[PDB]
């Protein structure tokens, strides 16, 4: 089965502002092993035009996704509830899941923070490209539960490091996999 | 140069709960100076100026600043210097709502951050 924003999702993300970015992710369990796409549009706001000669320090944003124990979404995360279901075509069944807790990142291969430092191999990097411009990289990086206040947690850095000019956020796609907490 | 993850930022965060507002950082090689944090917060009183929340200065935790945050505002890391200011603020009211603010500068470097905190 198949969870996803759907492949064309309306705004459905606040970073800056409410509903400034269209993040699609599709997440396909292959068993113990979730196989996942993702891309960004930035819609609105401070991140949809880069303009680094004007400022500088624009450099790194980060997108969360919060999960409880029953792998449901949680209100607080960049990400919004709507349209974020099981596929039903190229859209969403009607009613909100329940239970996706085998689409969950595994806690024992990436725990929370403790006293133990998160070992490297709960993150996972890619470089996309801005525009589909080969010499626009950014950087994506994903975390495996690092966040607190959820049971489980997704989370999206996108940073670069060339002196952008009115380049605008909207990213190729990338594909990882992670292993499912059941 | 001094840069900080998601420079503008909205969070929002329910009533009774504690809202984690991170404040990242990455450091230059020519940041060589003393590592200064300070927080402040724009009062919902658009004819006062910014009030200061909590500080990290010559390695130590300074405080005892604006009266309706004291003993609810404190920083999360366990090795701030290592690049993570961030604080949060226990037992979220109504009134919270605002927009707050992280400055991290190690001389010659400077970057700051605004969050918009919403309580529902
Ligand atoms: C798709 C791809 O691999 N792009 C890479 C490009 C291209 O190879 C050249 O721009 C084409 O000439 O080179 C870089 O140094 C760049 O421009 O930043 C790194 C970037 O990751
Ligand atoms: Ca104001």
């Amino acid at each position: 089965r198949t969870l996803w924003t759907t492949p064309d999702t309306s705004p459905n993300c606040t970073i800056a502002q409410d509903k400034d970015s269209k993040l699609t992710l599709v997440l396909t369990k292959c068993g113990s092993q979730i196989l996942a796409n993702v891309s960004l549009i930035v819609v609105a706001g401070k991140y949809h035009i880069i303009n680094n000669k004007t400022n500088p320090k624009i450099k790194s944003f980060t997108i969360k996704l919060l999960f409880n124990k029953n792998g449901v979404l949680l209100d607080n995360s960049n990400l919004g509830k709507a349209y974020w279901n099981f596929r039903s075509g190229n859209s969403n069944v009607s009613t909100a899941y329940e239970k996706a807790i085998g689409f969950m990142p595994n806690l024992v291969a990436y725990p929370k923070p403790s006293n133990s430092k998160k070992y490297a191999r709960d993150i996972v990097y890619g470089t996309i490209y801005l525009g589909g411009k080969p010499d626009q990289p950014a950087v994506i990086k994903t975390t495996f539960n690092q966040e607190t206040g959820c049971e489980y947690s997704i989370t999206f850095n996108f940073s670069w490091s060339k002196t952008y000019e009115n380049v605008e956020f909207e990213t190729t796609s990338f594909t990882f996999s992670y292993i499912a907490q059941e | 140069s001094l840069s900080i993850t998601t420079p503008e930022e909205m969070i929002e965060k329910a009533k009774g709960e504690t809202a984690y507002l991170p404040c990242k950082f990455t450091l230059s090689p020519e940041d060589q100076g003393p590592l200064d944090i300070e927080w402040l917060i724009s009062p919902a009183d658009n004819q006062k100026v910014d009030q200061v929340i909590i500080l990290y200065s010559g390695d130590k935790i300074y405080d005892d600043y604006y009266p309706d945050l004291k003993g609810r505002v404190h920083f999360t890391s366990n090795d701030l210097k290592s690049g993570d200011a961030s604080i949060n603020v226990t037992n979220l009211q109504l009134s919270d709502i605002g927009t707050y603010q992280c400055k991290v500068k190690k001389a010659p470097g400077v970057a700051n951050k605004k969050i918009h905190l919403v309580v529902l």
